[PDB]
């Protein structure tokens, strides 16, 4: 099991 | 917000009392680096750890 590695981008 | 693959954190800052991180998105150039609120990366611990190190080994 590995970390998310992804994130949402609000800065766009 | 679609959600994208994070390569690494380039730097950090605080705007008032809030923490922000400049993010380098995997597969994108630096022209696409964005400042993101801390909560957006809390589950990216591999990335957060690698940034903590990079700054510790640079502390002059």
């Amino acid at each position: 099991y590995e970390p998310s590695t992804t994130a949402r981008k609000v800065g766009r | 917000e679609d959600v994208f693959e994070v390569e690494k954190i380039l730097d950090m800052k605080t705007e008032g009392g809030k923490v922000l991180y400049k993010v380098r998105w995997k597969g994108y150039t630096s022209d696409d680096d964005t400042w993101e609120p801390e909560i957006h990366l809390e589950d990216c611990k591999e990335v957060l750890l690698e940034f903590r190190k990079k700054i510790a080994e640079n502390k002059a």
